């Protein structure tokens, strides 16, 4: 069972928040709302559906941070002409994953930017 | 010197194309334009200036991004093994175009900033040999 301010779904407790935070601050904030707290993660289609529905019922049209950060930073970026990647001119340094309260599709946004979010903890 | 149509800058030849293609068709197209041809690579501020200048004067009225040769090599939607809670990443539900693993310049930032964009987009570009 979950705290009255959280919503349960298959042995997990979820709670959306309104105060916009960049990805890092949101995640950290989550860890401070209950033991073992973190940004929500999706292991199934039904779970994500439940979270979307909740976010919408809670705040309506909006966007919320998901527990995935620096998603392409560990990928292998390289010049097709095989030149050493040295000079950098990135508009953004890292991207993070979020979803909008209307559907369960994964979208991308710069991690330094802000968004609402959903926190989660087990059992 | 560089062939008629191409412009020179410290040992290389460049040519802009106001042609709309995906990153792959662009890169392949560039390889066909010159021996050793590829999508433009930017390895210095001076070179970045030279490219921005070329784009500014030759690729206009397209309202799009401009392809550069920097991108993630594979076809993955991402390179992340686990969520912030430590659990492993299996289930995924990306909107094809939300996975931006290719870079392109834009007018807004004076064609001097690399923007993460969907490789399936059909934008103009610049080749370099
Ligand atoms: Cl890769
Ligand atoms: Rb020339
Ligand atoms: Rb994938």
């Amino acid at each position: 069972d979950c705290p009255s301010d959280w919503s349960s779904y298959e042995g997990h407790c979820y709670k959306p928040f309104s105060e916009p935070k960049n990805w890092a601050d949101a995640e950290n904030f989550c860890t401070q709302q209950h033991a073992g707290g973190h940004l929500v993660s999706f292991q199934s289609s039904e779970e994500a559906d439940f979270v979307v529905k909740l976010a919408f019922q809670t705040f309506g049209h909006s966007i919320f941070w998901m527990g995935l950060s620096n998603v392409w930073n560990q990928c292998n970026w390289q010049w097709s002409n095989a030149a050493m990647l040295r000079y950098k001119a990135w508009a953004e340094e890292s991207y993070c994953v979020y979803f909008k309260s209307t559907n369960n599709k994964w979208r991308s946004r710069a991690c330094r930017m802000m968004a609402q979010f959903v926190c989660e903890f087990q059992a | 010197d560089c062939p008629s149509g191409w412009s020179s800058y410290e040992g290389h030849c460049y040519k802009p194309f106001k042609l709309y293609k995906t990153w792959d068709d662009a890169e392949r197209f560039c390889t066909e334009q010159a021996k050793g041809g590829h999508l433009v690579s930017i390895e210095s501020a001076g070179e970045a200036d030279f490219v921005a200048q070329l784009v500014t004067e030759n690729i206009q009225n397209t309202k799009s991004y401009v392809w550069i040769g920097l991108r993630v090599q594979g076809k993955e939607k991402q390179c992340s093994s686990e969520w912030s809670d430590g659990s492993s990443v299996s289930y995924e539900n990306w909107i094809e175009a939300e996975s931006k693993t290719c870079l392109g310049l834009e007018k807004e930032t004076g064609f001097r900033k690399w923007v993460n964009i969907y490789c399936g987009q059909q934008n103009p570009f610049v080749c370099e040999a």
